RNA sequence: UUGAACAGAGAGCAUUUCCGGCAGCAGAGAUUUCAGCUGUU
């Protein structure tokens, strides 16, 4: 008769050094692991109401602020903590903002700046040094394109002139400014559309379609010799730099405020629009939007996206900013202060972890991109720990009290009420629309992509 | 944990164990408890070095009697399956998981550097060199290593370029150990020896250059020696000149302990060679006569020359008439030096000369062997 | 992804599409599934120790004949120490509980006497004499707090032994148990009232009234924290704290319910009766295996081993069966085979415990031990094969120290269940509710939905259709007018009594023209 | 338990494992430490002996205030508890809601009394005098603690003759008659 | 902006080249081992 019995050395559970860690027996088998989808469950409910506990998405702000509104932020594509900012003062500031403070501040303009780019200029004669120095165009409504040299303390290379380097000079006022990627060529807006060279004076082509002003421009990140603009007469218009023409015009119900391309597809743009929402285009076919961002109350004034391309922000008059994935056609967190007023700029950091904002009030605000996280450098485990912890939370998104918590956020009380007036009038509009359909046997269903536009140039 | 990680790891090894019939799962079992102890002991606090030699040891005779049980059952030399390189896998990773945390046990490091040149066929030059690379950059003040290094290229891939910037890698490192110097010497000789055998060796099968005489030996030889005593006198930084004539002397034995090498290497000129470090010698220096500084010295360096005019020829074909032109140098340096320096160095010159012939050739055997006897006791 | 022998248990039920994206996700989860699902069941190469067993080498060597000191002879002398006796003559019978961890141990006496030691180590953590009957204790969610069913309420007391809570809402409980991830100590007795308490913040969670008198018997079932309990009326109820009526009621025995016992994979419940039966049934199909009919005296206990061991006590004996839990009829527990038949399924094990009375039975948890509570103390008797040789030390560690218990205390806080989670099925928590309907509905299909309800109205689809084939007897437009109530007249009424007096008119003109 | 971080305790705001809602803030535990109580259904027992007090009282209030039966039974109740020695005083009907708790009634108690007399220290040593042997009320000798005083029998609350105790205090005096007995 | 020569890195990609079979010879290392050669498969 064989009688064996479970016997447990204590060398394998208990270790004989004293700074040796214990052993973890670990056996898979379901039977010792009781409650799977509810233990989940509550993990995944705990990361949401950590989440809302650890959610203190204000940095900081830069300096003390211009004097006057901040109508022109630009970053530095190049360099990780570097900005510039530019007011209705004619005063621009560059900022390092891992100190939080400016390198200097130039009385630029008489007038407004109303745009604002970071360059690597690059001129036939001579190479400017990039390492010690960094270049910023602004253009205002003095009629002036301007460009300037700022000392940079990044390098210790070795043991110059900050201020005007050249004067680009102009007929009329300029409205917005934007530089070519790869090549010294950069556009300014206004009255018409202009390609400027840095090693000429004047203008090197006028790109203009028609006799209409142009608000905004933006140049491609990927395919660098595309441009697109916006006008006053509610159209976008693209460009194309080989063939030197206006490509395509757009006219939609209002006029759109600003456009950003997508850094990880060249045929993407996303512009905020008077509609109170965001459009979403791809460049080949204009005759739909690919998606729809909705949550904003008034004008949406600025855009920019992630520099992964998995989210926009959006900078409103509503005193708001609001994040959206690419995916959904709502937003995933809102940004307010009582401090905060009508925000013209919002920039989304390089490293993709901050959101740079520009106010009414002439404050400079860094934000986090997501309100939880930290800055710190995480160890192993708690890497392990947030990483669970997210996937978790993906996983159980789709339950009710997970989902109360999760979408709940403290709102303004002006931006609450008119939520529920536009709700209101939207429901009205529902029932209108169910009258008439009710009225005519045949009625076309148009899209909630398809609504905002009213016409392209050339047909599809 | 890092533990589990490391088991689920090394779990593939055993499905092919298992999968062919070289071991029993209670047999896989029990060698995953070992495992277990050994990794819960690597990645725990508290480890020491040797609990990593052990379970490279461990590992090792698994590997054994894998080898054992692949010959007895299945009669083949190796399956083509993964369990024949994994534990060798294994055993290396252990050895890079040990020389990453303590990188200051030299013995551990020669370890991993044994075992990977071992396993030849299967592993890289690439790895070897990254080794040295690692190993180099954590210790470069440690001559050995640098030499290993340069000692692994001449021998297994004869990569004459990268010995000699390794050479020279390693006395910028290490200008004040006289070992490199010397090895760098050594491997410079065998180098032109090389090159002047495959000449000769190229002579025979079918049907002058300062490389081939030496020169880049002899300008190591004059950078080893202003280099030397520079970094010498930084160490132990009338007196002073007391300090100089130390450092004269401790250069001189270096010198000559470089001439015993000359003398080890028979195909290279010897005598250009000792020409040309009695040239140095005969130079001054450290602002100081050399015969004047050290009497003892030069009387040595003398008689040193003048044994080794005829010592690199035979005692038994030796030449009488070179005998005679070393026996007039010996009495023109008796005459020179003074009168017990003369006789210091005729008794050493005597000594010398009876070592050589007298016990090889006797009076009878030989008749220059009675003139040679006469000039001893004339000396 | 090889397959693998052992994958069954790591398997998990579940309750063709033209989107691509959709098609290239559900892709992806089916190969993390399956890859999930290997790598798990490749992990039995790690299990550091093997269950034990008693095998006869013999024909005539039968395993309920080998003695427990024939056994402590032969086994090793840490197992031979683990199996210890008390002799505690004056305050029994004694009501044994274990600690999860098996690392502690609670006797009860009827007369008062209740202690908590470390029995392994042999440290009393503390000893009560409250002069007052007392009925069973349990541990919480540590060694740390234990609670004892007393006279008439229940208290709780701490490690060192002082009494930190009397629960004047548990009246004359006789049953305790916690459950360990809900932080519920459940207690019923013989008011017939099933309470969940909540321990840690100290709200009773539930009171439900069993409306069957006083509960016999009481278990929980690990695997889904479901409590069974055992009425006088011969029937076993399922019990979840946000129901007030029991989930399900299963008919055991005839007589009294005399004890349950459910095993670890919660899938297999054995039952005694006074009428001499112990009932093995199928939990999650809800029907009975074995029906052992005619004990010799009627089984006071049952226990079941983490193993699968099923040990019957009744009276003076302790008998444990092997194999006992399955589907087939040669697993039936009998007492003899008959000319050594093989099917036969002959006990396990015995023990006599002579001129004493078996109290209650408890396994240790993770040893190869069966505590025994009786008159005179407790036993432990030796059985190879009863306890898990491998644990999960996430879980439970017999080895814990000091700060790895104070933590597993906040980690188990912080991830305790919500007691409306439990249900019968564990697998319920991120199910789509049933009323909802099993395809999404978009709004274009959401507005076809309410078109058709609108014009269900105009096309008469709501009341049922004239069916001349049907006779008016079983008629639906019949049935609808007799369910409507008589006095209220509606324009519905009136459109099923057109369509049944158009129907039965032409019934009559069938039958007419027929005859 | 340890203590709790910062974020574990705004998930645990409710975790306590040593006061409950239902413990009433150990008020029971608290007086039976003040006045040595053995028993643990002894306040209980108390408090509801108080409850019945309170409801009756309760119920007189509820009767109009110019009602002979309810005045009658105010002063009655008032008396009662008064002669027991539960109420200090006869003056006010709100005492009999207000001044009505477990304590009046655990301050009746024989070694509250003896302690109150001054023939115990403490309330422990009288407990442990009662249990010895050394008290009677009467020629009767009292070995329970819980036994009730009345204001009427407090007067022959006395040490037992042949008590070491009463031969101590007579010792001490110089005045112990061994005819006595002392 | 391209070409050429040079010096490389181990750090990417490809291979429809060869080698991780056997026999024999011979050398070297620490009786065994090592790569190599000559055949064969």
């Amino acid at each position: 008769m064989k009688i064996k019995t479970i016997k447990r050395s204590a060398d394998d559970y208990v270790p004989v050094k004293s700074t040796q860690e214990s052993q973890m027996p670990r056996n898979l088998n379901p039977e010792l692991h009781p409650f799977e989808r509810a233990r989940e469950y509550t993990k995944a409910l705990n990361a949401t109401k950590l989440e809302r506990m650890f959610a203190k998405p204000f940095v900081g702000q830069l300096g003390y602020g211009h004097r006057d509104g901040v109508y022109a932020i630009a970053k530095n594509y190049g360099s990780l903590n570097k900005l510039a900012t530019g007011s209705a003062d004619g005063v621009i500031k560059y900022w390092n903002m891992s100190t939080r403070e400016e390198f200097v501040s130039f009385k630029a303009h008489y007038g407004l700046v109303t745009g604002l780019c970071v360059t690597q200029p690059r001129f036939h004669d001579k190479k400017p040094d990039l390492k010690s120095q960094n270049f910023m165009l602004s253009c205002s409504d003095d009629k002036t394109v301007k460009l300037w040299s700022i000392n940079v303390d990044d390098y210790s290379n070795k043991n110059n002139e900050e201020g005007l380097i050249r004067t680009f000079d102009g007929e009329s006022a300029f409205q917005g400014i934007d530089s070519h990627r790869e090549n010294s060529t950069f556009a300014t807006g206004g009255a018409k559309i202009h390609l400027w060279d840095v090693n000429r004076l004047k203008p090197v082509s006028d790109l203009s379609w028609g006799a209409d002003n142009i608000t905004s421009l933006k140049f491609n990140q990927n395919e660098t010799d595309i441009l697109a603009s916006t006008g006053s007469d509610n159209s976008i218009v693209l460009y194309d730099l080989r063939t030197n023409s206006p490509t395509q015009k757009i006219v939609q119900t209002m006029r759109t405020n600003a456009i950003c391309w997508n850094p990880m597809e060249a045929f993407n743009f996303v512009t905020a629009n008077e509609d109170h929402n965001a459009y979403y285009y791809d460049m080949r076919n204009l005759s739909r939007s690919l998606n729809v961002f909705k949550d904003h109350v008034s004008a949406v004034m600025d855009v920019d996206f992630s520099p992964t391309g998995d989210e926009i922000v959006t900078g409103s008059y509503d005193k708001s900013i609001r994040i959206y994935k690419t995916n959904h056609g709502h937003s995933r967190e809102i940004y307010h202060t009582k401090r905060m007023q009508h925000v013209f700029q919002v920039k989304y950091s390089m490293d993709s972890k901050y959101i740079i904002s520009g106010s009414d009030d002439g404050n400079v605000r860094l934000w986090r991109s997501k309100a939880w996280e930290r800055s710190n450098v995480k160890t192993t485990r708690e890497k392990n720990k947030l990483e669970y912890d997210e996937k978790l939370k993906e996983r159980f998104r789709h339950m009710p009290e997970i989902k109360r918590i999760s979408r709940h956020r403290h709102v303004p009380q002006v931006i609450k009420k008119a939520q529920e007036i536009k709700n209101i009038e939207l429901s009205s509009i529902k029932r209108r629309e169910a009258n008439e359909r009710r009225t005519r046997k045949d009625m076309p269903y148009i899209s909630e992509r398809k609504k905002q536009i009213v016409g392209t140039v050339h047909k599809y | 944990s890092k533990t589990r990680y490391y088991l689920e790891q090394c779990i593939p090894e055993m499905d092919d164990l298992v999968e062919k019939g070289l071991f029993t799962k209670n047999e896989v079992s029990l060698i995953m408890k070992k495992r277990t102890d050994f990794e819960h002991r690597l990645n725990s606090r508290g480890s020491s070095i040797n609990d990593y030699i052990k379970y490279i040891n461990y590992e090792s005779n698994v590997n054994k009697l894998r080898a054992k049980r692949c010959k007895r059952i299945l009669q083949v030399k190796k399956t083509n399956s993964l369990s024949d390189w994994s534990i060798q896998q294994r055993i290396g990773f252990i050895y890079q998981r040990g020389t990453n945390k303590f990188p200051q046990d030299l013995k551990f490091w020669a370890m991993y550097l044994n075992y990977m040149k071992a396993r030849g066929n299967q592993t890289s030059y690439k790895k070897i060199h990254n080794i040295y690379n690692q190993l180099l950059k954590l210790h470069p003040t440690n001559v050995d290593i640098w030499i290993s290094c340069a000692k692994y290229e001449y021998e297994v891939h004869a990569n004459f370029k990268s010995c000699r910037n390794i050479f020279q890698n390693g006395l910028r490192f290490n200008p004040d150990v006289p070992k490199l110097w010397y090895e760098y010497v050594k491997f410079e000789l065998n180098f032109i020896t090389k090159l002047i055998n495959r000449r000769k060796v190229m002579g025979l099968i079918n049907e002058t250059n300062p490389a081939l005489r030496g020169d880049i030996a002899l300008t190591i030889f004059d950078v080893c020696m202003k280099t030397l005593g520079k970094h010498y006198i930084n160490k132990h930084k009338k007196m002073n000149i007391e300090l100089n004539k130390e450092t004269l002397n401790y250069l001189f034995s270096e010198s000559l302990r470089y001439i015993k090498l000359f003398d080890e290497f028979l195909d290279l000129e010897r005598d250009y060679l000792i020409n040309h470090v009695l040239q140095f010698w005969k130079n001054d220096m450290y602002d100081l006569s050399l015969r004047k500084d050290l009497p003892e010295l030069y009387l040595k360096t003398v008689m040193i020359d003048i044994t080794l005019n005829i010592r690199y020829m035979p005692v038994e074909k030796l030449d009488i008439d070179q005998l005679q032109l070393s026996v007039k140098k010996y009495f023109a340096y008796i005459s020179k030096l003074d009168s017990a320096s003369v006789k210091s160095l005729k008794n050493e010159y005597r000594s010398y000369l009876q070592d050589n012939y007298l016990k090889k050739m006797n009076a009878e055997d030989d008749p220059r062997y009675k003139i040679l006897d006469l000039i001893i006791s004339k000396l | 992804i090889k397959e693998r022998e052992n994958q069954n248990k790591f398997e998990r039920s579940t309750y063709q599409t033209k989107d691509k994206k959709l098609r290239a996700g559900l892709k992806k989860i089916d190969e993390q599934y399956k890859k999930a699902v290997s790598s798990a069941a490749a992990t039995d190469y790690l299990l550091p120790e093997s269950n034990g067993y008693l095998e006869p080498e013999n024909e005539l060597e039968k395993t309920f004949k080998v003695q427990q000191s024939e056994i402590k002879s032969s086994v090793d002398v840490s197992t031979a120490n683990k199996a210890l006796d008390l002799s505690l003559k004056e305050f029994g019978p004694y009501h044994i509980k274990y600690a999860k961890n098996g690392t502690h141990l609670l006797i009860t006496g009827r007369k008062g006497h209740v202690a908590s030691m470390d029995w392994r180590k042999g440290q009393l953590r503390a000893e009560l004499f409250l002069n007052e009957t007392c009925h069973s204790a349990t541990y919480l969610q540590n060694e740390q707090y234990f609670a004892v069913a007393q006279k008439k309420y229940t208290f709780i007391y701490d490690h060192e032994g002082t009494e930190l809570h009397r629960l004047k809402q548990h009246i004359e409980a006789r049953h305790l148990d916690f459950l360990p991830y809900h932080y519920l100590l459940v207690t019923a007795g013989e008011t017939g009232w099933l309470k969940y308490h909540d321990v840690s913040t100290g709200q009773l969670v539930s009171e439900l009234r069993t409306k069957a008198g006083p509960t016999m018997a009481m278990a929980q079932n690990p695997w889904n924290a479901v409590m069974h309990l055992g009425h006088s009326n011969g029937t076993v109820s399922l019990w979840s704290p946000s129901m007030p009526e029991p989930l399900v009621k299963l008919l055991s025995a005839r007589g009294p319910v005399n004890s349950i016992a459910i095993d670890r994979s919660g899938y297999y419940m054995a039952t005694t009766g006074a009428d001499r039966s112990m009932k093995i049934w199928d939990i999650r199909n809800f029907k009975q295996l074995h029906s052992v009919e005619s004990l010799p005296t009627p089984g006071t206990n049952v226990s079941i081993s983490d193993t699968g061991l099923l040990a019957l006590s009744r009276g003076p004996h302790v008998t444990l069966w092997k194999d006992a839990l399955k589907l087939s009829g040669d697993s039936k527990p009998c007492f003899g085979s008959m000319g050594g038949n093989p099917h036969r399924n002959t006990p396990y094990m015995s023990h006599l415990f002579a001129g004493n009375k078996v109290e209650n039975l408890g396994f240790v948890p993770f040893e190869d031990l069966l505590g025994v509570g009786h008159q005179t103390g407790i036993t432990n008797l030796i059985v190879p094969g009863a306890g898990e040789a491998n644990y999960d030390a996430l879980e439970l560690n017999p080895f814990e120290t000091k700060k790895q218990r104070q933590e597993q205390e906040v980690r188990t806080l912080l991830n305790k269940l919500p007691a409306d989670t439990i249900t019968l099925d564990p697998n319920s928590i991120g199910s789509v509710d049933k009323r909802s309907s099993t395809i999404r509905l978009n709004a274009k299909d959401l507005a076809q939905t309410t078109m058709d309800a609108n014009n269900k109205a105009k096309t008469n689809s709501d009341i049922p259709d004239v069916k001349p084939d049907v006779k008016g007897k079983n008629s639906g437009l019949r049935s609808f007018l007799r369910k409507k109530t008589q006095n209220v007249i509606d324009e519905r009424k009136l459109r099923v009594q057109k369509q049944l007096d158009k129907e039965k008119n032409i019934r009559k003109r069938n039958h007419q023209i027929k005859q | 338990v340890r203590k709790l971080k910062h974020h574990e305790q705004k998930l645990l705001k409710k975790v306590d494992f040593l006061e409950w809602k239902q413990d009433q803030g150990h008020r029971d535990t608290q007086v039976m430490r003040t006045y040595h109580i053995q028993n643990r259904e002894d306040y209980h027992k108390y408090n509801r002996i108080c409850g019945d007090i309170r409801r009756l009282a309760n119920k007189l209030s509820l009767l109009p205030p110019t009602d002979p039966f309810r005045r009658k039974h105010e002063q009655l109740l008032l008396d009662k508890l008064y002669a027991m020695g539960v109420l200090t005083t006869k003056s006010k009907i709100s005492d009999l809601e207000n001044k009505v708790t477990v304590s009046a009634i655990c301050r009746r108690r024989l070694p509250v009394i003896m302690h109150r007399l001054k023939m115990a220290e403490t309330i422990q040593d009288a407990v442990k005098f009662i249990e010895q042997g050394h008290v009677r009320v009467g020629p009767n000798l009292i070995n329970d603690p819980a036994y009730l005083v009345t204001r009427n029998m407090e007067d022959y609350v006395t040490w037992v003759d042949n008590s070491k105790i009463k031969k101590t205090l007579l010792r001490y005096r110089n005045q112990i008659d061994d005819f006595d007995f002392s």
